[PDB]
């Protein structure tokens, strides 16, 4: 309990806020990540009026704390998103993404021969070379594509 | 008697502008009048050593619209000529003995024209020889550039997809370069060019031609986009999917397009045009393939009849 | 104009009991007086994308006996399209430029409706989409029962055989609860049953029925006896053999048959009636097939002309 | 005031609150009917406490104005929703989901042989009540199947 | 020499509780102690006349573990023996003269049982004939069972699937039915269903067993779950999808069973069972195929060793 | 234990310099000194979902001069494992029980990868995985060139044919470049060309290429030629045909290489190299296919041995 209203809606006590998340990446974020799959209270704000993007996406899960990784698998997405770690009312913690190592589980192999598409395995992706732009390489086929093209589909 | 008057339609090479200009002109008449009875008691064959449906329902309800009968068959299904080991000397030198044209598609190129050797005086029509030609779907896509644009010359014609192996973009290029003034854009992967033998002809005539890698930075100039399918067998898996298959329109693409731009494709279209251009006034896909029953049988016209009254 | 003049006649469910009564009534004029030039100049494509001799030999008869040209394929024996990855909807907004009506048959249920949705205003005919419709069946059914029987209400029509299966017998039944005081007897192994969702409807307009084990407790009563056959891959050898296999019929068995008790069977019969049935009076099983050429040249009739001078 | 409530409610000006969205559906409703494709300020709290019946989820989507056919589509997944417009700060009409005539879009033929799945066709089922459940037949295959045989697949 | 030395195993049926009992008791010895030079100097010859590729190879990896020799085929469209003029009983006369054992599968019933009236003395092993039998497997159904449950008898086993049709689910039924007061629980679509015989047995013996439609309905009193595999040939895909919010097994279905239920499948499962009960520990199907191995080895070595002092 | 004991041989990649070095030298001495019953007793997998007669039986020759027992399948149009419902993962999930290692080859990429997360303890070797990967080709080629130049490193290797789809050049690039300072000439019909990853690796390692269009350019530098087959699926007739006057070897072509200049090619060879190239000193090819008997006996006994005193 502290003062809502929502063009910057406030205050959980305890839990993740992820704020600045570029704009129509949040629900994305919210699917890919299954951030909804856990049962306590998430409160989303989805074009918001505010910090220089002009509109913006929040998320706000209460008494839940991803990190690290976590954080992590949000930097192809939200790069520039901020990570709110908040204890009793009160930002204890400020983090922002970086590109990891491994994008395990999200994407999904351009390779049509690749023998990832029909079996029990989740997709694995080796990440290199930063914002000059991206190349992802499959666990299993090994080729190496352009992140945009994964990402397109 | 009219010039293509019981001739063998087998190259585009062969016809001239005035050849390519006839055709057009009696496929608007037929379009306009028709003349259901113009072959009555004709017989034709139909002969497709390779399968192929499209082409084959058209050229034979082209042939049931000006009242003709067709015989023939499909093969590939292993329809029994060949057997024994009948060459195809043999084959046309019996079913000429019957029919009054033989339609024709085979797997090896050049067969159409020695079918020509063998025919007597029965008219050969090619309806594909391998890699080599196509002069049917050739003279359909050129109506619908000529019904659609209003011309054939100083057009600004785009070509893109797959222009090393694409048969039906070699020979369009062949013909609109009997004209006047058009404009070539090639947008192609790397592996799949348009071949140097296309490109030298074109520098020899002085038509102006270039290569692009984005239809977005020719889209506002265009009259006629002319996209083709690549198959995949043609590149690797990985190769077809890496950045090289960017040759797919989508309707936000159109954005800017001319208000008299057209889309046409040869078809099967697999993915390279999305669902969603369908929509727009520039899809001409479906519409191009309606006309080549009017191309088709301006043909089977202007090649079984001495004079036409049009 | 009438009722049917361009409509798609795709599911039996959609035909009204005025529909019914229309196109069987045409079939009988048409039996009556021949009218061999009606669709003159009309071109139909016969796509059969999965095979059925049968169904297609009779569907192009009867265009034919009505003066119609026929172009179309026949697959299951890989007559190349499917290739690519030429969508169905692809196809048909291709075909549909160029014919007046499509006739087809497809493996997978919903096929011709979702023809219809790429056809524009050229009729789509179902001649069989999976295990869901086969209107033409049904109608040449129909037709030989009001033929045969004067009527089409106040029947007894026996139902034997596989009933669980069997696409036609399902059919039927929905027509001919369109109608009036018909009872139904099943007669089916119990492996084979008549589904619920028949059954339920038939509960659910107050139309009697009812299950027996042998022909032999309603052969006395009965009006049209409607055989079906089993295939042996819908149960097994053993069980197939077992006395589950007695669903055959024999001249004996007729013993005490109405004289106007009619055998009617869609076809392959291969044991379930035996050849000496055929010497009877009852056996109508060919001519039902025969039956099948008014029943269908009546559709394409009443589709393709607004008006009709009967 | 508190009763906590609200927090200083996110009150719009002009909009549609779909409130009662009982638990986990608040999110399949979102990505089934597209509601985050637009640019006007959403505001979504999931795993509400509904004291006083359990558990919920509500959407607030401004300036959109969802209705008639829209909300009755929504019948199959929250039957217990109660959509509300809001014309100028407070309720301007308050809608409950009936079963609507027909299902379009949303919803798979459980039938693998239907033609529905190869193709460019959007799926349509005819909505029947049983009373005892929902039947559903596909358009296209014609085959009939409970309402949770398809709402699984 | 052992019971069962220079036998035909060819039905569950001709093996006593007894002998089910030695080969079980040889496989753990065999499965604790391995004796790989055992069959030194046999030869077995595996004729797969029907492909399998996990039953032949969990046979010749047995053969070879044992130090045995092979020789052997399998056949799906190819490689002559019956051919068809050819019999079964010549291929096995003249087999016969060249091994010491003949493991076989074949697909029409009894063709093991014709086989041992042409091999000599050479035993054989059936693998698989038609719909009717397959003993290795349920012997290595039954040492997993008693291996996981420490008893073969006072179980309360569940089976599930294609009751009607899994021909290791009628052997298993037979096989523990010789073992004492074993209830069973048989969850199968009423189309189906376990056959009236394996019923009428049942009730013969005094043995427990009831019919229930759900897996839930049972999760609680369960000892071993026998999931099948759901034949989808002999269904339509309506039905097979409408089966109630089905009969499929997820881990959360197994929140209620016991610490010692275990699940085991013949295999292959595509989709009775899902990838997320292959990590619980219930999941018992792939430890189940390794015991494959030692209930072969076992067979083997008492039908070709007089005695074993293992 | 040894570096590779109980490792996956899945990808040239995953092995360092030394470990190349390890397998090199261990083969050497099986070729000089062999072991005959060092895997005795132990039962390997020849799973070759793809067929490949040359290098299936190099392998389970390589098996058997080891001592060890063989059992697996090869499917071209047959033998049921994976069907399409039973998963690769179940496969492997299954024979994991049955055996004590698996050489696979299979048509998707990475399925000896996938392989490896289900096989629990059991080793996968693979021997070929679509367009990815084959270890044991490298590691038989790299021997050749160390048996006949006397080292790995300084060596002027030109590389010739498909270079961008053969996936032994890729691999063998990949390998070379782990030792030092070697020199690689790239001669391939631009269609066809090094990819530019192969060429970007080699830069950032300081590797010299060049790359020529004709052998003959290089014949007298050049220390190993390995030719790879030119292949004609995905090449026009025409342009296969037309490339330059041709880069095949002939013996002419030879008058020029050093003394110790050898010819490899992975094989079949149909017309890039001709017979009297075969009867020159520098035909080696024939010789290679040999060791690679050693090479994959090497690989085996590191594998499965933990120490080998040899
Ligand atoms: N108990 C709290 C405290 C803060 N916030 C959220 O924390 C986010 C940012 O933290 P804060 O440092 O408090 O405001 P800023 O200085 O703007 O943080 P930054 O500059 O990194 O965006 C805000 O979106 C605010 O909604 C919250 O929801 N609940
Ligand atoms: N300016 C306003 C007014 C109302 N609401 C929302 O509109 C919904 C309508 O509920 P209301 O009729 O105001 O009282 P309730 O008892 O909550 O409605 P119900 O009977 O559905 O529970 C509430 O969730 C409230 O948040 C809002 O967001 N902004
Ligand atoms: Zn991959
Ligand atoms: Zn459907």
């Amino acid at each position: 309990m502290t003062h809502d209203n929502k063009l910057q809606v406030e205050a959980i006590k305890r839990g993740t806020v992820i704020d600045h998340i570029p704009a129509q990446i949040g629900f994305k974020l919210l699917s890919l990540f299954k951030l909804t799959e856990t049962d306590q209270r998430i409160t989303i704000g989805l074009n918001l009026p505010s910090g220089e993007m002009g509109r913006k996406d929040l998320i706000k899960i209460e008494n839940t704390f991803l990190s690290e990784d976590q954080v992590d698998q949000l930097a192809l997405y939200a790069p520039q998103a901020t990570v709110n770690r908040i204890d009793n009312y009160e930002v204890v913690g400020k983090s922002r993404p970086s590109l990891p190592e491994r994008i395990d589980n999200v994407l999904v192999c351009p390779n049509s021969n690749c023998i990832s598409h029909a079996e029990p395995v989740s997709s694995s992706f080796a990440v290199r070379k930063r914002a000059n732009d991206i190349a992802l390489k499959c666990k299993y086929c090994e080729k190496e594509f352009s992140h945009n093209v994964v990402l397109a589909n | 008697a009219n010039p293509l008057y019981q001739k063998h339609i087998i190259s585009i090479n062969d016809l001239s502008r005035d050849d390519l200009n006839l055709v057009l002109a009696t496929a608007a008449k037929l379009k306009a009048n028709p003349q259901p009875e113009l072959l009555k008691h004709k017989v034709i064959a139909s002969c497709f050593f390779e399968a192929s449906t499209r082409t084959r329902l058209s050229f034979e309800t082209s042939m049931h619209r000006l009242g003709a009968s067709v015989v023939g068959f499909s093969d590939s299904a292993n329809t029994s000529l060949g057997k024994k080991g009948e060459t195809l000397a043999d084959t046309i030198s019996v079913i000429s003995t019957y029919v009054d044209a033989i339609v024709m598609r085979h797997p090896q190129e050049g067969a159409a024209r020695l079918a020509t050797e063998f025919s007597g005086n029965v008219p050969v029509l090619n309806a594909g020889d391998g890699s080599n030609q196509h002069p049917t779907q050739t003279l359909l896509d050129l109506f619908t550039i000529q019904e659609t644009q209003g011309r054939l010359d100083n057009l600004h014609v785009a070509m893109v997809g797959d222009l090393k192996y694409g048969r039906t973009v070699h020979s369009l290029t062949q013909a609109l370069a009997k004209f006047d003034g058009n404009r070539f854009y090639f947008i192609a992967p790397d592996a799949l060019a348009m071949p140097q033998y296309i490109l030298d002809m074109l520098d020899e005539k002085g038509i102006a031609w270039s290569l692009h890698s984005s239809i977005e930075e020719v889209m506002a100039e265009v009259d006629i986009l002319y996209m083709t399918r690549v198959q995949k067998e043609r590149l690797d898996p990985s190769e077809y999917a890496n950045v090289k298959a960017q040759f797919v329109l989508r309707a936000s693409d159109l954005h800017n397009a001319k208000a008299n731009m057209k889309v046409l494709h040869p078809l099967p279209r697999v993915d390279e045009i999305a669902t969603d251009v369908d929509k727009t006034p520039h899809a001409w896909y479906f519409q191009q393939a309606g006309n080549g029953i009017f191309a088709r049988q301006a043909l089977l016209a202007l090649v079984l009849n001495r004079d036409l009254v049009l």
